[PDB]
């Protein structure tokens, strides 16, 4: 006698680009980030008098 | 060439610095003349009537 069961699905959630939190961050898809050691940003601020 | 033309960018931005810090000298010294000739409210109000 073959028996069947009832399974309920995993409740899916709104993705990251579809929330309003991404208005605070700038999103890029860096494909190979496990190869990166460091990443730097360099500012150069000239100051008037 | 990229050492020459990167050295003419320094000496212009050091000399745009000179004039654009001297336009601040107008705005400061014009405001400083006004503050030498600005007696306060409580003195000047009762002389106004």
């Amino acid at each position: 006698e073959a028996l069947l069961g009832v399974y309920t699905n995993v409740v899916e959630f709104v993705k990251f680009l579809e929330t309003a939190l991404a208005a605070a961050c700038v999103n890029t898809e860096f494909k190979d980030l496990r190869r990166m050691i460091d990443g730097k940003i360099q500012f150069k601020i000239s100051m008037p008098t | 060439f990229t050492e020459y033309a990167g050295a003419i960018k320094t000496i212009t931005s050091a000399l745009q610095f000179g004039m654009d810090a001297l336009e601040r000298g107008l705005v400061d010294t014009v405001l400083a003349v006004k503050l030498r000739h600005a007696p306060p409210v409580f003195i000047l109000k009762t002389l106004g009537d």
